[PDB]
This record gives C-alpha cells, structure tokens and sequence, in this order.
C-alpha cells in the first residue's frame, strides 16, 4: 500500500470549488507536515500551499486568495479546497510530506502521493468501452472524458513485465482513447476515476 | 525569475557522466537545495536534498554539489532508467521564499533496435456499436522515428488513424507505439484486407502485418 493517497473529483466544471483530500494510511496527522503542489499537463511543478508539525498553514502568493488549506485528524485526512476554478486550475494534484515537519519548504519532500487528476472543463463526464485486443494481446478503451486518464492494470497486478499502456489520445470527436498492450509467450482492469466506472475485460483469441 | 536550470534537455549514451546545474537570484538557506527525479507519469521523486546527501536506495552514481546560489546533480554513469525530468528546489529560510526550477530533460541514446509489428483487428463487441478500430502495435524500437501507413484493399488511408508513444523504456531505451485506425462499420465491412506498414531504420525494408476481415 502507498502512504499518501490523494483524493477528487476527476473532472469539473469552471466556477465550481474544487475539493481534494490527502488521506495518510497508517500514521497520525497530528505532527504530521504536508505539502500540496500542482503540475498542469507537460508543465513544471507550483507550489500551492502547506501544514506545518505545528499545524500552521502557508499559502503561496497565487493561492493565498483562492485556497483553504485544512487538517482533520479524526478522519486522517488532508484538504484542500480551491474556489472558482478555471481552465488554468487544471494539472495533476500531489500531496508530499516534509519529514522535518516545515510547512513551506520544497527542497526535502521525500514522500509523495501519486497525485489525482484535475481537468476543468464545461462537458459532462463519460465512461469508457472497453474492447479486446486479441491475438501480444491488449484492451482499448475508448470514448471516455474528460481528460484525465483512466488507469489500466493486468491480472490485477500480476502481469507487470512487457506492459506498455500509452499515453491517451484526444480523437476527432473529442473523447479519448487509450491502449494497453502486453507481450506474451488474461483480464485487463480499467478504472475510470472521473466516472467512477471499473471493468475487467477479459482477452482472448 | 527565481531558479533556472540548464541545459533545458540533454542527450547521452548509456555509461555516459553528464551534469546539470540550478541558479537561483538568493543565496539558499542552511543548504537547503533538493533534486528531484520525475518518470513519465509518476510523481517526482526526491533523489538529493541538502545539496549533496543521497536519498537511500538512490543509486550512488547520483551526486549533488554546489554553494549559494550555484549548484549542480551529476550522473556519473548514465543508465536507460535515468530516463527523466529532473528539477531543483531550493529553501530560502522562511515563508513563501521557495520555489521549483524550471526542469530539465534527459534522454538516453542507444543503438539501432527495430520493432516488433502486431495487428488486432476490430472485435465483435465494438463492431455491434457501429465502428471499427483496427489497431497495429511497434514494439521495443529505436530511435523513435518511425512511419506507420494503414492500408485497406491496398488503398492508402489519411486522417482516419491516431497514433501514440511510450517513453524510453527503463530497461531497454526503447520506445513503444500504437496505431489506431478508425472508420464506421458500413466503411469497415466493404472491404477485406487491413494492413499496417511499418518503416523503421532498424527494418531492412517496411514490415507489414494484415488480416482478412473474417
């Protein structure tokens, strides 16, 4: 299991207030210094914002106006919350921890999250079809939005070696599709996080 | 303008030693400067903090060093999962003075690799939906240039397939590409052979991969 698990909504529309949690596994909040950083697709990494071991709550000069930073110990979770969001707020969201309990420093964050997916845009979301690739075997899965990408595993983790999933692409109708491939001498997991849809398909000849 | 990284994107071969330098405006607090390693879709990863101390289970051919407002992440012996987008950042003592810098990209060359070609034709399920995705596969080639032509009876096919890339491989600095093709099932079934071309430097000639629609 990973440490930090980011939490949200996957795709929303603009003017809404979006809504992140940083959920911690295994250890208490109380303490505990966090670290919310941002990078919108092939940009750079921006700071947002932070909770130091002492609780106290530093806010880049941007997001000073625009975000609440907050702690709920009881449920073990971070949150971050993002008013009147915009085009410029869509990127991968990541929470990271500073081991030294600094709520505003970037040069040790030795823990991260895997980051959850933001893209803001006025269209609904839609799930996925996921179709086989029969004999290398794979699955397409395509016509799914917004943006943010499904995620595809095989054998429900077991299948690791000679997996290549690509990057998605953003087809004429502007829906998206993407492909996973394995080469072999079979159930590929989709999850689309925004649609909160989840399909096992299985490939065969 | 607060932290610059240089150069913005370099290249090298595999045992290769290549540095890249950060320059922030202030001078850095108590030593605080960080390196960051960032792999195609993964979150960044804290290789050096403190200037020059490695992150354990960091491979030691990893090393960081500067002073002030110059410091520099050299990689002795450059390695395909090396693969990356490296940034600094840097802690100027106190609230709001940090930022990241800028990043930078490294690539990996390595010797000619031709691809492995595979066709999978449109299944049952999605030709009940009125569409047809035929779609070819090049496999664990190099460099990335490669051209991908889609062939129906033999007649040429433009504007009707999309394509995408994999980033070099972490063990192999190969690439991976995918070809999909796309028309509605009225188009697909008036027509028999489907066939993906592929040109690649490591191919003597183009490998074409069909299959009979039945």
């Amino acid at each position: 299991e990973v440490q930090l698990v980011e939490s949200g909504p996957g795709c929303v529309k603009p003017s809404e207030t979006l809504s992140l949690t940083c959920t911690v596994s295994r250890f208490s909040l109380i303490g505990y210094a966090i670290t919310w950083i941002r990078q919108p697709p092939g940009k750079g990494l921006e700071w947002i914002g932070g909770i130091s071991s002492a609780a106290t709550t530093f806010y880049s000069s941007w997001a000073k106006s625009r975000v609440t930073i907050s702690v709920d110990t009881s449920k073990n979770q971070f949150s971050l919350k993002l008013s009147s969001v915009t085009a410029a707020d869509t990127a991968v969201y990541y929470c990271a921890r500073d081991p030294r309990g600094y709520g505003a420093a970037l040069d040790r964050l030795d823990l991260w999250g895997q980051g959850t997916c933001v893209t803001v845009f006025s269209a609904s979301t839609k799930g996925p079809s996921v179709f086989p690739l029969a004999p290398a075997l794979g699955c397409l899965v395509k016509d799914y939005f917004c943006e943010c990408p499904v995620t595809v595993s095989w054998n429900s983790g077991a299948l690791t070696s000679g997996v290549h999933t690509f990057p998605a692409v953003l087809q004429s109708s502007g829906l998206y599709s993407l492909s996973s491939v394995v080469t072999v001498p079979y159930i590929c997991n989709v999850n689309h996080k925004p649609s909160n849809t989840k399909v096992d398909k299985k490939v065969e000849p | 303008i607060q932290m610059t990284q240089s150069p913005s994107s370099l290249s090298a071969s595999v045992g290769d030693r290549v540095t890249i330098t950060c320059q922030s405006i202030k001078s850095v607090y108590n030593n605080r400067l960080g390196w960051y390693q960032q792999k195609c879709g993964k979150a960044p990863k804290l290789l050096i903090y403190e200037t020059s101390i490695l992150t354990s289970g960091v491979p030691s051919r990893f090393s960081g060093s500067g002073s002030g407002t110059d410091f520099t992440l050299t990689i002795s012996s450059l390695q395909c999962e090396d693969f990356a987008t490296y940034y600094c950042a840097g802690g100027f003592d106190r609230s709001g003075d940090t930022t990241f810098g800028q990043g930078t990209k490294v690539e990996i060359k390595r010797t000619v690799a031709a691809p492995s070609v595979f066709i999978f034709p449109p299944s049952d399920e999605q030709l009940k939906s009125g569409t047809a995705s035929v779609v070819c596969l090049l496999n664990n080639f190099y460099p990335r240039e490669a051209k991908v032509q889609w062939k129906v009876d033999n007649a040429l096919q433009s504007g009707n397939s999309q394509e995408s890339v994999t980033c070099q491989d972490s063990k192999d600095c190969t690439y991976s590409l995918s070809s999909t093709l796309t028309l509605s099932k009225a188009d697909y079934e008036k027509h028999k052979v489907y066939a993906c071309e592929v040109t690649h430097q490591g191919l003597s000639s183009p490998v074409t991969k069909s299959f009979n629609r039945g």
